[PDB]
């Protein structure tokens, strides 16, 4: 029963979530440019 | 595939303004980001400014104004009130898609660019 | 009393944020996979 | 990379059924999503239905039947029990890969499609 | 109390999972970026 | 794409070594990963080894040695001190970019590869 260590672990976890939100936005930005560039590529199967 | 050609450098009196220009040749797409960097004596390549080719979003590292003309296929760097700290070789670079997967400040990292101009010397004279 | 109720509410909120990020992760991968499938047919 | 040509529109009395067709030309891949949209005068393009080209998964806006013929390379929209609110120009569109990175309901958003036909009026 | 502690441990496991996914997506994404330099339009 | 041509299989006495080879043709890029897989009667396709074409990173399932020669454009699997349990059809495969988005062990999953050689029987006898 840490009493207050739980508040701190929650605060820390939220920081990890903030990080993952930033990473996810950044991955999406890069993915979106590949999609836009991919419309002009020659695809031949 | 793009080629970059800088122009407009040379000598400039301190306090005066100067405009550099980068002529983009080849296949430009809306995903491109153009960045201006400078290499001053004794320091590492410094990010100055960048502009997203499609949307026109601009990023700065005050005295400098970047803009792009998508009709003429140029990127311009206007240097206002030049200072002796502005003496450097200036480089235009192009990243063909967003490299934000490397971080939100990716466009400040010269390694994230794919094509480079040859560089143009700017020398700020403080002579009376 | 109010302490525990404050911690449960933070946990519930955190798990909702995780659920959304799981969906984001899955959706990013669905789009990435379609680019991988097409890219083998691209001419270089 | 694909060109789309709608057909089968025109005038119809309410309650009658009608079948639209979209002829796909060019290089179609399994990653494609084909969608039917409609635009009445002065209003915005509204999602009707979509189908994933490879797997054949079908999506409807939450009377219309969408299907695709991968032999003839067409996507068809059967309109049953016509109503006066169905008067619009109907558009065939194609998204060449999944845009799920925009959200799980991305296929309902016409901005996510990449190629468009000229439309056929109903 | 112990239901909350267990929820915290589980949540951190979910976060670890998502960190690995992000790293893996990036690795795969980087290869498409590298290849895209050689592309015909 | 790339084309893969296997060679070097066949009958081998146990304890002898055998070298399989996969000749790679077409547009090879640094992003490729080449893998060796095998299929014995009564088992499923088993991952053996893989190599990243550009950086040369190697992954194993130490009697087998994988290597790639970027001069000759080949991927080799050296099998030393063969045993009868090594009898199988061996397959060379190529994945054109990293499929790590499927998981960190993606390179062991034969579904993640895009091109295949024809497969060659290895028979370890007596
Ligand atoms: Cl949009």
């Amino acid at each position: 029963g840490d009493i207050s260590g739980i508040n701190a672990s929650v605060v820390n976890i939220q920081k990890e979530i903030d990080r993952l939100n930033e990473v996810a936005k950044n991955l999406n930005e890069s993915l979106i440019d590949l999609q836009e560039l991919g419309k002009y590529e020659q695809y031949i199967k | 595939q793009v080629q970059l050609q800088e122009s407009g450098g040379g000598l400039v009196q301190a306090g005066d303004s100067l405009t550099l220009s980068c002529a983009v040749s080849g296949r430009i797409f809306s995903t491109y980001t153009m960045g201006w960097f400078r290499q001053a004596p004794g320091k590492e390549r410094e990010f100055v400014a960048a502009v997203r080719w499609g949307a026109g979003t601009i990023y700065y590292a005050g005295r400098f104004t970047i803009s792009r003309d998508s009709a003429k296929n140029t990127v311009d760097l206007q240097m206002n009130s030049t200072k002796p700290e502005d003496t450097a070789v200036y480089y235009c670079g192009a990243a063909y898609v967003s490299k934000a997967n490397y971080g939100s400040l990716w466009y400040q990292d010269s390694r994230r660019y794919d094509y480079w101009g040859q560089g143009t010397q700017v020398t700020v004279s403080s002579a009376a």
